[PDB]
C-alpha cells in the first residue's frame, strides 16, 4: 500500500547545507505535497510545503550563479 | 541534532519473502486448480441426482478457479511489480475482486440453504430452495455490481521509493475515496456474511442437539470446522484493514514501524486468505459421501 | 566518477503530467543546476533550469489545494 | 515522442564486477606485501654490499608496502562506498597518492643512474651517483608536496543515484579545477618519467649493442621488459583519463554509452596499474643474482 512520505514536518534548515530537493505533488501516494531535502551529510529531512522557506530556497537554489 | 525526530520513513520489503510468497502462490494455484477442476468433473460428468447444494458448490468451484487463474499475475506484481499494463490491472483486478465477492456470497447462501433445510425441514418455507438458479444469477450479479469501482478507477502508478502498483487513481483525495470504498469488502464481504452464517448455523446446531440421530456428532464437527476455517481466512486481514484505516485516520498514533508491520500483516493476509480457494473443496464437497462415491466411480 | 544526471535539455511538457521534481544543485556531480521531472507515464526528462516554465510549474505543484 | 532525446542517463554497477574486484585486490595485497618485505629483509639482514641500487629498492618497496597496505579500505570502498568518514577518505587518499608518485619518481631514477652507470661509466659525472640519499629524501618531499591538493580538498559526497565517494570538493567549479589537477599525475607521473626512462635506456641500449660483452642480451631483455612491464601497466590509464578529459570538454561528443565504457574502462586500468606493487620486486630486484643469493643465505 502506497503511503506519504513525511509524517512530521521541519520548517528550520540552513540553505547551504541542502544539496537535493525532491517534490511529491499530489496523487495516490498522499493527499499533501510533500518536499524532501537531501543534506551534504547524507541525511535527509521533509521541509514545510507551505512555509515561505521553501520558495526562497528554490529560488536561491535556481540562481546559484 | 532534533531534526531526526523529521525524517522520512523509508518503506522496506526484502527478497526472502518475495521468494516463499512466489512459493506459495504457486503450490495454492496447482492445488486450487486441481480441487475446482475435480469438483466441476464430478458434478457435471453425472446429471443423476443435480441437487440444490450441487450447484452452489458447482458456481463456488467456478469462482475459486477464476481466482486462482488470475493469481499468478498477481504474484509476478508482488515480485517486481506491475509491468503488464493498465488494462491488464483493470481486468484482472476486476476478474479476482468479482469471484472473491462471489464465493463469500455463495457460502453466506449455502448457510441459509442447510438452515432452511434443517430447522424448517417440516415447514412450509423449505419448499424456498429451490430457487437456486435465480440466487446465484443475483449473487453473480451483485458481485459484479459491486467490483465496477475497481475496473473504472484503477490503473498503473509509478512511485520513487517502491516499485510500480495496479493502484487507484481517484483523483487529488484518493486516500479517503479508498477508505470509504474499502468499506465495501468489510461490509458485504465479512461482517453480513459472518453474521448470517452464525445465525444460521447456530440454530441448526440447537436443533441437532435436541435430536436423537447417530450422525449428529459429525454434523456439528463439520458446521463447527467450517465457521473456524472462514474465521482464520478472513477475520486477520479485516483486522489489518482496519488497524491501517486508523492509523491513516489518526486515531492511532502513526509511526514507520507501525507501517512496516502493518505492511507485512497485510501481505500475510492476503496470503492466508487466499487459501480459501484451496479448502473450500475439501470443506464443502469432498467431506460428504456422495461426491467421493461419485468421483470413484468417475475414475473408471 | 561523478558525471552531470541530464545530456540535453527540454523546455516544453505539459504540468498535468508532471509526478517528481528532482532538483540538484551545484556541486562536485555538476557544474550546472539540473531539474529531473519524473512523469505519471513512468519515464524521466531533464528540464532547462533558467526557462520561465520551470519556476511556474513548482508554484502550481506547490499551490495544489 | 521526440522526449526520448532528453532523458537521464543511468549510471550502471554491476555486482559481479565488485566480486572479482575485492578478489583482485586482495590478491594483489597479498603478493605485494610479501614480495615487499622479502626484499626489505634482505636488504637490510646484511649492511654488506649496501650499494645505491640496495637503496633505490628499500626505498621503491617501502612506497609499494605502503600503497599495498591502503588498497584494502579502496576495495572496500568500491564495494559499498566510503561509510568510514571524511579523516580516512583525506588520509588514505594523501598516503596512496604519495606512494603512487614517489614509486615513479624512484623508477625514474633508478634509469638515470643505470645511464650514469654504463655510458658515462669511464667519465668522471658518475661520481654523481653518490647523491642516492638526498636524491630519495628530495623525491619524498616532492611527492609529499604534489599530493596536498588531495588532502586538502577531498571530502565525503553522498549522492542519490550512486554510493557515497571520496571525492573532491573545490567548490562551484569542481569539475574544471579537478581536470586541471589530473595534469599533475600525467605530466609528473607519466610523461616526464616515460621520457626520462626512454632517453636513458636507448641510450644504454646502443652503448650495449656496441660491446663484447657475453651478458649484454639478457640486460637488453632486462631493460625492454621493464619499459614494457611500465607501459602496460600505466599507458592504458593515462589514456582512458584524457578521453574522458576530452569527453568532458566537448571535443569528443558526449553520450551515455562512452560514460559507461569510459567507466569501465578506469576501473579496468585501476586495476591494471594496481598491479605495479607486485611486479617491481621481480622486475629490478629479484632478476639480480645477488638478491636471490642473499635470500637463500637468509633462509638459513
Amino acid at each position: 500500500e502506497l503511503r506519504c512520505v513525511c509524517l512530521q514536518t521541519t520548517q528550520g534548515v540552513h540553505p547551504k547545507m541542502i544539496s537535493n530537493l525532491q517534490v511529491f505533488a499530489i496523487g495516490p501516494q498522499c493527499s499533501k505535497v510533500e518536499v524532501v531535502a537531501s543534506l551534504k551529510n547524507g541525511k535527509e529531512i521533509c521541509l514545510d510545503p507551505e512555509a515561505p522557506f521553501l520558495k526562497k530556497v528554490i529560488q536561491k537554489i535556481l540562481d546559484g550563479g | 541534532p532534533f531534526l531526526l525526530d523529521a525524517a522520512p520513513c523509508e518503506p522496506e520489503s526484502l527478497e526472502i519473502n518475495k521468494y516463499f510468497v512466489v512459493i506459495i502462490y504457486a503450490l495454492v494455484f496447482l492445488l486450487s486448480l486441481l480441487g475446482n477442476s475435480l469438483v466441476m468433473l464430478v458434478i457435471l460428468y453425472s446429471r443423476v441426482g443435480r441437487s440444490v447444494t450441487d450447484v452452489y458448490l458447482l458456481n463456488l468451484a467456478l469462482a475459486d478457479l477464476l481466482f486462482a487463474l488470475t493469481l499468478p499475475i498477481w504474484a509476478a506484481s508482488k515480485v517486481n511489480g506491475w509491468i503488464f499494463g493498465t488494462f491488464l490491472c483493470k481486468v484482472v483486478s476486476l476478474l479476482k475482486e468479482v469471484n472473491f465477492y462471489s464465493g463469500i456470497l455463495l457460502l453466506a447462501c449455502i448457510s441459509v440453504d442447510r438452515y432452511l433445510a434443517i430447522v424448517h425441514a417440516t415447514r412450509t418455507l423449505t419448499q424456498k430452495r429451490y430457487l437456486v438458479k435465480f440466487i446465484c444469477l443475483s449473487i453473480w450479479g451483485l458481485s459484479l455490481l459491486l467490483a465496477l469501482p475497481v475496473l473504472l478507477f484503477r490503473r498503473t502508478v509509478y512511485s520513487s521509493n517502491v516499485s510500480p502498483a495496479c493502484y487507484e487513481d481517484m483523483g487529488n483525495n484518493t486516500a479517503n475515496w479508498r477508505m470509504l470504498l474499502r468499506i465495501l469488502p468489510q461490509s458485504f464481504g465479512f461482517i453480513v456474511p459472518l453474521l448470517i452464517m452464525l445465525f444460521c448455523y447456530g440454530f441448526t446446531l440447537r436443533t441437532l442437539f435436541k435430536a436423537h440421530m447417530g450422525q449428529k456428532h459429525r454434523a456439528m464437527r463439520v458446521i463447527f470446522a467450517v465457521v473456524l476455517i472462514f474465521l482464520l481466512c478472513w477475520l486477520p486481514y479485516n483486522l489489518v484493514l482496519l488497524a491501517d484505516t486508523l492509523m491513516r485516520t489518526q486515531v492511532i498514533q502513526e509511526t514507520c514501524e507501525r507501517r512496516n508491520h502493518i505492511d507485512r500483516a497485510l501481505d500475510a493476509t492476503e496470503i492466508l486468505g487466499i487459501l480459501h480457494s484451496c479448502l473450500n473443496p475439501l470443506i464443502y464437497a469432498f467431506i460428504g459421501q456422495k461426491f467421493r462415491h461419485g468421483l470413484l466411480k468417475i475414475l473408471a
